[PDB]
């Protein structure tokens, strides 16, 4: 079998009221061969404001964490920035 | 229930090692991630024969579970021994994990390198090119000073006492090459799938006297892998040094307006301190400061904090900025850095003039490498050469950068999670920096 990681990514917001569900929607709909999406919470950080936590499991060769990132900070209307919250190897 | 003191491991090794079936045995037996999960399989492994199981069979299911996405637990894990709570990372084969390695939050107070003592196994573990001897000498380089090494796979070797001391004398070489003292370092034989000197001592090896150590007071021996890591120094915290906390984003709230939020690094975040943000310079007061649910008196090193301050548009502050104490070493913008970098395997040569992008602890800016001051014996730091031309994989040297937009950084020896950095080129980490001086 191909070599895979799971991580877990922070989605931040714009602010305490985004809309979550939205953006946990189109974090969820993005596609890539390789890439399992897995569990998600909304956790607070303060202030009112919720970050996204969600879990993915990605083959190593064929899913850049970059690109990922990338791809979900092009959703401006909901989200500031994306993180690293922790990852792994499976 | 004794009250634990926080460290942080990287598990390291080659594909072949078993490294995740032994990290992954550590966090069930010693931890609680992903409990429901080993329930369910724990009670399904009555299906095998009358109720018996193996605990590496729950972890292969266990893994599994995790590859269809149904799990529930975030990839933040954690186990306890004696003394600790164990935050722990099984690396990852990634190749964006080495920018996370250096830059990420919870750098490593310890390695654990595993090895596979098969024949065949081994030597390709050790490999100069192979990713295991990169993860190792990234964290000799970044500090990680303590080394623990786990022989796996006992039992496809028969626990021979002459086969685990010719890995233990090979890999006393290996990791001595990267930077390493051997005397330093525990070698356990054990077998992840079995059990055998993970939590208990094996019975399979009347030759097995323990493991043992040199440290700074004495001699420390024990028999397991739990006893290695509970063995582990404790790191002293960077509470009194003066506050340090990047920026990782910056929020409007209606009715209570600027709230910038990041890590602490360094220091201790309190409200009714007047802070500092670098590189723009501007100075206010901590209003009150929040953590997950709660109210803080104060925020401590680790501590992912959000804090409301007045007078601050979120237009000028922004991610990569960083916030410290207005009385005590505020931080500031810099001219110019110099720094020793590490080059990385890699396709490709640096020479003055190179400019691709460094991620800095929340910072991601392109840096010129405006001159090549130095090159240096890795290991050592002896000056090699003044005024190297160009620099090529496994080259050590003292660089001055100097940032294509205003930029905070801080000399590694002063302010760690702030003088060591990324650079990112060709889709991969191409060399790791540690910064030895600043023009501020």
């Amino acid at each position: 079998p191909a070599a895979k990681s799971i991580v877990t990514l922070d989605v931040k917001p714009w602010d305490d009221e985004t809309n979550l569900e939205e953006m946990v929607a189109n974090v969820k709909a993005i596609e890539m061969e390789g890439l399992t999406w897995g569990a998600h919470q909304f956790i607070p950080i303060g202030f009112g404001i919720k970050k996204l936590q969600i879990n993915c499991v990605v083959e190593d060769d064929k899913v850049s964490l970059d690109d990922l990132q990338q791809s979900i900070e092009e959703d401006e209307d909901h989200v500031q920035s994306t993180d690293i919250a922790a990852m792994q190897k499976l | 229930g004794k009250e634990k003191s926080h460290i942080n491991v990287v598990v390291i090794g080659h594909v072949d090692s078993g490294k995740s079936t032994t990290t992954g045995h550590l966090i069930y037996k010693c931890g609680g991630i992903d409990k429901r999960t080993i329930e369910k399989f724990e009670k399904e492994a009555a299906e095998l024969g009358k109720g018996s199981f193996k605990y590496a069979w729950v972890l292969d299911k266990l893994k599994a579970e995790r590859e269809r996405g149904i799990t529930i637990d975030i990839a933040l894990w954690k186990f306890e021994t004696p003394k600790y709570q164990v935050t722990v990372i099984d690396a990852p084969g990634h190749r964006d994990f080495i920018k996370n390695m250096i830059t990420g939050t919870s750098q490593a107070d310890c390695a654990i390198l595993i090895i596979a003592g098969g024949v065949g196994e081994f030597e390709a573990g050790i490999s100069k090119d192979g990713q295991t001897r990169e993860h190792a000498l990234l964290a000799f380089t970044l500090g990680v000073r303590q080394l623990i090494v786990a022989v796996n796979k006992m039992d496809s070797v028969k626990w021979d006492e002459s086969r685990f001391q010719e890995i233990v004398k090979e890999t006393s070489n290996f990791i001595k090459k990267v930077g390493y003292n051997p005397k330093t370092v525990p070698f356990v034989p054990i077998s992840g799938w079995n059990g055998d000197n993970m939590i208990e001592a094996t019975t399979n090896a009347p030759w097995y006297k323990g493991w043992e150590k040199e440290t700074k007071a004495g001699v420390v021996k024990g028999k397991t892998l739990l006893e290695a890591i509970d063995a582990i120094e404790q790191p002293s915290r960077p509470t009194d040094k003066p506050l340090r906390l990047p920026l990782q984003d910056v929020y409007k709230i209606g009715g209570i307006g600027t709230v910038p939020v990041g890590r602490v690094e360094t220091g201790v975040i309190k409200p009714g301190m007047v802070v500092t943000f670098a590189p723009a310079g501007v100075t206010t007061e901590v209003k009150s400061v929040e953590m997950h649910h709660e109210q803080l008196e104060q925020g401590v090193p680790g501590d992912n904090v959000g804090f409301n301050v007045k007078n601050v548009s979120v237009k000028e502050i922004r991610r990569g900025n960083v916030c410290g104490d207005a009385k005590n070493d505020p931080p500031k913008g810099c001219a110019s850095f110099n720094a020793t970098v590490i080059v990385l395997n890699h396709p490709g040569q640096i020479s003055a003039g190179y400019s691709p992008v460094l991620d800095c602890h929340t910072a991601h800016i392109a840096c010129r490498f405006d001159e090549l001051l130095e090159k240096n014996d890795r290991r050592s730091g002896k000056k090699l050469e003044d005024h190297p031309k160009f620099l090529k994989s496994g080259d050590a040297a003292l660089v001055k950068f100097v940032p294509s937009k205003p930029m905070c950084v801080e000399a590694f020896s002063e302010y760690p999670p702030l003088g060591r950095f990324a650079v990112r080129d060709m889709r991969q980490t191409v060399a790791v920096g540690v910064i030895k001086s600043v023009d501020k």
